[PDB]
């Protein structure tokens, strides 16, 4: 049997970096960032958030083969602005949105329990 | 970890002083005195190591060497402080008796070292051996002692011996050693190299993959051997004598 | 004689390190180069062992203290080096050493692999070191195989007169950031024999145990 | 109230089902939330079995696979550890749970072996965990096997902690309904008809919560998906509100891990 | 006659593989070998391969000396001991981008035995691009095909310069292509290029990223106002190289169709 | 140890004894499962 | 099947009687011993991994026990009586007085020479210990030593077979010689390369497996247990597949067995009417969302239960490789046979 | 190792600036605790 | 062969309901569809699990693993 | 008689690899006779 172990989907191997950043040689201010042990759940969210920044020109991701858990992201931003900073802003905005969502759901659930 | 490339030989003490003159004529450097003390440790037979993969032989049990330098104040008796501390004192070290006895060495209890049998094949002109080495700097705790440490790892004492000799440093990192070996037991001290000196010329290579360096090292060793033709015959020892695995017992001395 | 202490916080957040870095910013005098640390545990593979003989062996590797490994077993310490510049000259001269040693972790995991086998590995990289008034504080995030583990704080001072007051102050500083479950340790391996790095490794072991 | 963030309107709730609307949110966020709610929330399930006596008519891995899917209480799963991290050999007391099963068919009539007969013998240390989940009226729970006169089964079970990305047994959510745009105002689906497309396709229950479009209105080419209607049901181990909250927490932790790794790499670049 | 260094297994379809690339299972890659010669350019990687052993991919299984003697790496503890010299041979596993010969029986014509580049994959099936299934007359309901491994440099060059899949597109039986877009890709490339099909921004970005030969330039849309949209013909034109010209007039088509 | 095939009687047989049941006299005998459960790892 | 020691046997964990049954089945007893399972099937294009008769399968369904089969095998042996002396004995061999021992592990053997039920055997292990006495005048051209008074005649397992010994039987044959039979159990789980078929000549292989997150879903949270390609319908004109799908869907939604016998009065329009009573689009279409991004799908998808059977061909029994190995006595060419690792 | 005339002019300007800064910082320290950690995003308006 | 514990499609649990489902069929003399809906089986995949189950465990149970003939 | 020409140990220890058609010394791993 040649079936790989399932835990290779969520445990990094030794000597593995969760992120790898590489400058793109074709378009200025463009970076290709490889994420490991991740799938569409994160890439879709990050790209949809990166599309809201008026200084972000290009943002696209892909998962080359459905056997391996990894994906590539590509970012291109305006002059005088770092793609890593854009990624940081996107993550901060996502975290704030999720926190607000959690607080709202807790308030509504407690109100329902009072009305239960 | 090094690849040590070595050649061996022996001489009778009668020519000893004339040999030392000749070396000085070639290297340009004088002899430097030195000594050492080695203790050999073997895996504990009380513990059954079933982990030795018998169906595959991934590994075989081996013996560990712990070495230390001992000051000459333990090796010089009350008759010898008058003479200065140099190579001439070896001329008086012909008796099987020695000032350092069993009790002092027991009171003592560094460099940790493991080796493998030399490389196989009959197309090798020098003894090539692989050595893995580490250093112990200090310790602490309620049982800080070499014996307690090696029993913690899983090893026990087997025997020990004492080396005294002289060193010559030549070009290209070549080291030439003249040694005398005294085995030590509670029963007493016996000089195995009785009435002679053991000669060993060797070089160290840091990386085994580099082959230009290894070829250069072999060239230097064979040139040195071809320089000493007619005086002393330097030879490759027996490959089965430098094997230090526990399963089979023999000791090149 | 210098003194040291180690505090480990298990329920920390990813941003707790930044919170503690900023909460101490008033007293921060300077900042120095980053550090790293490794923590392995080796297990005994032999079954014919006595009841009173321990089974584990903790190896702690210090990167900033000149690349030194410390092996700990049953309150017994062993300090090994692997740099060519730490070798006592006598061993080089007499021939007891070839001059280019290996780390003891390679020896345990290559040649003695039939007696000892690895069981876990906890790492810490890119820590920050801050100089406060008569104090040095080092912070780092601990990463296991699965992911983030917790926060590690190590404090070192040269004057031992007011060490307890500084420890209490740092504990209070963590208290305002509402990190209430923290395990601290400043014990000494040997009351009579004082080795700094061995005691530091023992304190690390006492802090990191579960 | 947080007016700058995602909004939520719970309409229905119970022990198992939560039925709600999520508004003022992107579509990517809701999709990622549902993916995490199904795939990446830890739970407690049986992960190893060893058998002493088997005089039944079934196999051994058969009963092992049957046992590996029984649901057990996992409310306080945050205080266990992954067995690949605990320093203990094999299974810990802090990184596992242990149960025992014993049954014997003394009577003439066949005897059923349910899941109410799993007995826990380890030490829980005051944690609410390990209890079997029972949802039927009679309390018997999952039926496991069947016995006759003179047949016995004896075995021991070790249950551990994991996620659903490695086996379907650790999943806490059965099936979650996800709908939006029941009037097809955005023109996201194109209908298939024989005579009249507006009649062949039935109407979703959700049409009552939006106003039908008027034929005089030109196609609105600026709208985006903003309102989603979800329903979530739990297998039973975790309460459903905890399923939603833990999904949000797990997504937050993943993004925070990304942030921490990025900050670490920036510090490395500083060097 | 029967031969050595060969395998036989069922096939499957993989749309992510290139045209001339075959997915080889892990165990089949661990069993077959190749005798690589130790030289100054490979002794580091080859040394690491020997250290890896025979139970790990990549790795090695035998070491041949200059004199013809062959050391089994499994029994000889010397995975971490053997020092390699110039002219020795390491029998290593088959590694990515190694040429292989691949066929299906009966081999009626020339185009039924072709060369491929390997890619090591999990599971037990072979992988093929969905356009080479026409020359092989093969589908995926239980067909098994055969794999043969070359064992030299001249043989590898022959498999790479004569029998490669790229060189077998214009068949000489009827002087016309033997491969093309087939099945569902063909059903899709038609629904894409109707005048009806318009594409928004995000999907255009993802699609342009998917094309591995992109140059980072975003085509100017065809409807700039009141909403930017792209036509399927526009996005599909990115795949087509530059400098290609084609004219075809069907029944009743004018210069404005 | 062994076991009968009709009545499943508990019997012990040597290396020379006849392969028969004592009570029913049948010629079909079955073994008994390993009493000491042995743990294994599937590799 | 529990007793019988057949050479090979396959058993299915959970068999399901079909939702659409002909009336004749009540005489073949096909609703007592079924041979398949009702699988939810969505006929669609999804990611391009089901073209040219391949199919895509839900991995969570596999994990919960769909299409999982037990496998049973058996071996036999007996003592041979050459002349008047017994030339074969059942006893655990010892390396002191035996030659030509096999590399398999003799440790699992008991003192009787027969392994006991409940031991995980594996590749090249031995389960029966057989020793042959040899006359002193017979020497293996110098191979035999002074103390090698016997030869080994054990039977190792087939090189690939793994599992748990399930039964051991000791009896005697007509001549009174001893007789041993060993039965071994194993479990088989579907994987990339297996073989499945519907009742209308539509068979294929698994080409990839997906988890419940990447599966397209309906508004009700239902997920297809498998997905087939629609490029298989036109040239085969298997309209009965579509009709069976529709009728099985109606029977599952309703809860009663649906007749599908030949030459009867059931029509397509009638079952479509009975379908619309429940609340679904009459031609069996449904609205489904993408699994990755969560959007809507432009085209609707044909969706519903069907009946599938797991055929006898597994990829684990067809896979073979060879670098070197045994030759032939006469022609000295690689031997024939997969179980004998030939070319 | 400077490369440009503008680079050389900037180097000399920075030389004068940080020489003055060092002089005054020494003046303060020989009598005052400066901070070498604080970096403001926007320079303070004069 | 005893009833599957879980549903192969939607992850739900149907194993415990088999005993109570059999009760409604002869004690209450109800039809199959209403009995299936009485136990919260609403997706037709759960109805598929319960409805088409062949219970073969009551035949092996009248039998022993020793002495089948042919 | 078949002996390893490098270990020179009597009696020789030898394992036959049937699935590879080889005869291998169990100490140095050397291959003695093929096919």
């Amino acid at each position: 049997m040649n079936a790989p172990d399932r835990f290779e989907l969520f445990l990094l191997g030794e000597g593995e970096s969760k992120l790898k950043i590489d400058p793109d040689t074709k378009a200025p201010n463009a970076v290709v960032i490889t994420f490991e042990k991740e799938d569409h759940t994160l890439g879709n969210l990050i790209r949809a958030e990166l599309l809201n920044d008026r200084k972000v020109l290009f943002a696209a991701y892909k998962v080359e083969h459905p056997f391996f858990a990894r994906f590539k992201l590509r970012i291109q931003t305006t002059e005088g602005y770092d793609p890593k900073d854009a990624l940081k802003n996107a993550c901060n905005s996502i975290i704030n949105k999720l926190g607000a969502l959690k607080t709202n759901f807790e308030t509504e659930w407690n109100l329902q329990t009072l009305a239960a | 970890m090094v690849q040590q490339l070595s050649l061996f030989g022996s001489i009778g003490d009668d020519g000893y002083d004339l040999l030392i003159s000749t070396l000085t004529t070639i290297s340009g450097n004088p002899p430097l005195l030195y000594n050492s003390l080695c203790t050999v440790w073997k895996p504990n037979p009380s513990y059954d190591v079933e982990n030795v993969n018998s169906r595959n032989q991934l590994v075989e049990p081996n013996r560990i060497k712990l070495s230390k330098e001992v000051p000459f104040s333990y090796l010089i008796d009350e008759t010898m402080m008058d003479k200065p501390l140099n190579f001439r004192i070896l001329k008086s070290f012909t008796n099987d008796k020695i000032p350092l006895n069993y009790a002092m060495t027991r009171n003592i209890l560094w460099s940790l070292q493991i080796s493998d049998i030399p490389a196989a094949g009959n197309n090798r002109s020098v003894s090539m051996q692989t050595i893995a080495e580490t250093i112990i700097l200090s310790s602490a705790g309620k049982n800080s002692s070499v014996s307690s440490l090696m029993n913690g790892l899983g090893y026990v004492f087997e025997f020990q011996y004492l080396t005294i000799g002289v060193k010559f440093f030549m070009k290209h990192g070549l080291i030439l050693e003249l040694q005398k070996i005294w085995q030590i037991e509670e029963a007493g001290n016996s000089q195995i190299t009785s009435g002679g000196f053991l000669l060993k010329a060797y070089i160290n290579v840091s990386r085994g993959t580099d082959i230009d360096r290894i070829n250069y090292t072999e060239t230097a060793l064979m040139n040195l051997k071809k320089e000493l033709q007619g005086y002393i015959e330097l030879s490759v020892p027996d490959r089965q004598s430098m094997d230090s695995r526990v399963a089979h017992g023999n000791i090149l001395i | 004689m210098g003194k040291s202490a180690v505090i480990f916080v298990e329920r920390a957040t990813p941003a707790t390190l930044t919170e503690l870095k900023d909460a101490l910013s008033n007293s921060i005098l300077s900042v120095r180069d980053p550090w790293s640390i490794d923590f392995r545990t080796y297990r005994c593979s032999i079954k014919n062992l006595p009841a009173d003989v321990s089974k584990l062996m903790y190896s702690i590797t210090f990167h900033h203290h000149g690349r030194q490994t410390v092996l700990i077993k049953d309150n017994s310490a062993m300090v090994t080096t692997a740099a060519a510049a730490d070798i006592p000259p006598a061993l080089v001269f007499n021939g007891s050493s070839t001059g280019v040693p290996e780390s003891i972790d390679t020896i345990l995991s290559s040649k003695l692999s039939n007696i000892w086998m690895q069981r876990q590995l906890i790492k810490g990289d890119a820590g920050e070191t801050l100089i406060l008034d008569g104090l040095t504080v080092r912070l780092v995030n601990l990463f296991s195989s699965t992911g983030f583990k917790g926060l590690l704080i190590e404090l070192q001072a040269d004057e031992a007169g007011e060490f307890e007051t500084k420890i209490a102050g740092i504990e209070g500083h963590l208290a305002e950031i509402r990190a209430k479950e923290y395990k601290t340790s400043s014990d000494s391996l040997g009351p009579d024999t004082s080795n700094e790095i061995c005691d530091l490794a023992y304190q690390y072991v006492r802090a990191l145990e579960l | 109230m947080s007016e700058e963030g995602p909004q939520v309107k719970i309409r229905e709730a119970s022990k198992d089902n939560v039925d709600f609307i999520l508004s003022n949110v992107d579509l990517a966020m809701a999709n990622s939330l549902r993916r995490v709610m199904i795939a990446e929330i830890p739970t407690l399930a049986i992960d190893s079995v060893e058998v002493e006596t088997n005089t039944t008519v079934l196999a051994d891995e058969f009963i092992a696979h049957r046992l590996g899917l029984i649901p057990l209480q996992s409310m306080d799963i945050e205080q266990l550890e992954y067995s690949r991290d605990c320093f203990c050999e094999d299974h810990c007391d802090k990184c596992s749970v242990v149960l025992t099963l014993q049954a014997f068919g003394e009577s003439e009539s066949t005897t059923n072996v349910y899941s109410k007969d799993l007995v826990i013998v380890s030490n829980l240390m005051g944690r609410n965990i390990g209890h079997p989940i029972i949802q039927d009226k009679e309390g018997n729970g999952v039926l496991i096997c069947k016995l006759r006169k003179g047949q016995e089964l004896k075995l021991t079970c070790v249950a551990k902690k994991g996620i659903a990305k490695e086996h379907a047994k650790w999943g806490p959510a059965a099936a979650i309904e996800f709908e939006y745009d029941p009037w097809n105002k955005l023109k996201h689906t194109d209908y298939w008809y024989e005579q009249d497309s507006a009649k062949e396709w039935p109407q979703s229950k959700n049409c009552e919560y939006e106003d039908p479009p008027n034929e005089g209105d030109p196609f609105d080419y600026k709208a985006q998906a903003d309102t989603f209607y979800m329903n979530v049901e739990s297998v039973g181990s975790i309460p459903v509100d905890q399923v939603v909250v833990r999904g949000i927490d797990t997504l937050q932790k993943k993004v925070a891990s990304i942030l921490l790794a990025l900050t670490q790499m920036d510090q490395d670049k500083v060097n | 006659k029967r031969v050595d260094f060969s395998a036989r297994t069922v096939i499957s379809g993989d749309p992510n593989l290139e045209l001339d690339q075959v997915g080889v299972p892990k165990s089949i890659a661990k069993t077959l070998t190749y005798p690589e010669v130790v030289t100054p350019y490979n002794i580091d990687r080859l040394t690491q391969l020997v250290r890896n052993g025979p139970n790990e991919h990549p790795g090695a299984k035998y070491v041949i000396r200059d004199s013809g003697d062959r050391i089994d790496l499994r029994y000889s503890k010397r995975a971490g001991d053997i020092q390699l010299q110039y002219g020795w041979k390491v029998e290593r596993h088959i590694m990515d981008n190694d040429p292989v010969l691949f066929n299906r029986q009966p081999s009626l014509h020339k185009m039924s035995m072709m060369a491929h580049r390997v890619k090591v994959i999990p599971y037990s099936t072979f992988r093929l691009n969905l356009s080479v299934t026409s020359p092989y007359n093969a589908d995926f309901d239980g067909d098994e095909m055969n794999l043969h491994v070359p064992q030299s440099e001249e043989t590898r060059a022959e498999l790479s310069q004569l029998c490669a899949v790229p060189l077998q597109i214009v068949s000489p039986q009827s002087n016309k292509p033997c491969m093309g877009i087939v099945q569902d890709t063909l059903c899709g490339i038609r629904k894409l290029t109707l005048r009806d099909t318009f594409i928004e921004l995000d999907q255009v970005l993802n699609m342009l990223y998917w094309v591995p030969d992109w140059d980072g330039v975003i085509p100017t849309p065809a409807i700039i106002k009141p909403k930017p949209l792209w036509s399927g013909k526009q996005i599909l034109s990115v795949a087509i190289p530059n400098g290609i010209h084609l004219q075809r007039f069907d029944e009743g088509t004018t210069l404005l169709s | 140890k062994y076991i009968c095939a009709e009545c499943s009687s508990k019997l012990s047989l040597s290396r020379t004894d006849a392969v028969r049941c004592k009570d029913c006299g049948h010629r079909i005998l079955l073994k008994a499962r390993t009493k000491r459960l042995v743990q294994f790892e599937a590799r | 099947y529990n007793v019988r020691m057949d050479t090979m046997a396959n058993i299915l964990y959970y068999p399901q009687k079909p939702l659409g049954t002909t009336r004749a089945m009540e005489y073949l007893k096909f609703r007592e011993l079924p041979a398949g399972q009702n699988a939810i099937v969505a006929i669609a294009c999804y990611s391009g991994y089901n073209q040219e008769d391949s199919m895509i399968m839900n991995q969570s369904s596999i994990d919960r026990g769909l299409f999982r089969s037990l496998f049973f095998r058996s071996y036999m042996d007996q003592e041979k009586k050459y002349g008047m002396s017994i030339t074969e004995t059942f006893e655990k061999p010892q390396r002191t007085n035996t030659l030509r021992m096999k590399h398999g592990t003799y440790d699992k053997l008991d003192d009787d020479g027969l392994i006991a039920p409940g031991v995980r055997v594996s590749g090249e292990d031995v389960i029966i210990g057989k020793t042959t006495p040899i006359s002193p005048d017979e020497e293996e051209l110098g191979q035999r030593t002074a103390y090698h008074s016997k030869r080994d005649a054990s039977t190792p397992l087939r090189s690939t077979e793994n599992g748990i010994v399930d039964q051991v039987l000791v009896t005697t044959n007509q001549d009174g010689l001893k007789f041993v039979k060993v039965r071994v159990r194993t479990t088989k789980i579907p994987q990339i390369g297996d073989k499945f078929a519907s009742r209308h000549g539509q068979k294929g292989t698994i080409g990839i497996t997906y988890r419940r997150e990447d599966m397209p879903f309906t508004a009700e949270g239902i997920v297809p247990d498998l997905i087939i390609n629609p490029h298989a319908i036109p040239s085969r004109m298997t309209v009965a597949h579509l009709i069976e799908c529709l009728l099985s869907k109606v029977a599952a939604l309703s809860g009663n067995e649906g007749d599908a016998s030949p030459f009867t009065d059931i029509t397509v329009e009638g079952i479509s009417k009975l379908l619309r009573e429940h609340g679904y689009q009459s031609r069996g279409f449904e609205v489904m969302y993408n699994g990755h991004t969560g959007k809507k799908l432009m085209a609707q998808i044909f969706f519903g239960p069907t009946y599938y059977q797991r055929l006898r061909h597994m990829v684990d029994d067809k896979i073979h490789a060879r670098a070197r190995g045994p030759m032939q006595v006469l022609t000295r060419q690689p031997v024939e046979g997969r179980s004998r690792d030939g070319g | 190792r400077a490369e440009g005339p503008e680079e050389l002019a900037r180097i000399l300007q920075q030389l004068k600036l940080d020489k003055i800064i060092h002089v005054l910082t020494t003046m303060f320290e020989n009598t005052w605790s400066c901070s070498r950690i604080i970096k403001i995003d926007k320079p303070i308006r004069t | 062969m005893i009833v599957p514990v879980r549903c192969f499609s939607c992850g739900k649990v149907v194993g415990d309901k088999w005993e109570s489902y059999l009760n409604l069929l002869q004690e209450d003399e109800l039809d199959e569809g209403t009995a299936l809906s009485r136990l919260g089986l609403k997706r037709y995949c759960c109805r598929r699990m319960i409805l088409t189950h062949v219970d073969l465990i009551e035949k092996f149970l009248r039998y022993n693993p020793l002495e089948k003939r042919d | 008689v078949l002996t390893c020409p490098e270990c020179k140990v009597y009696p020789p220890k030898i394992v036959e690899r049937f699935s590879e058609g080889d005869v291998v010394c169990a100490l140095c791993g050397l291959v003695l006779s093929d096919k």
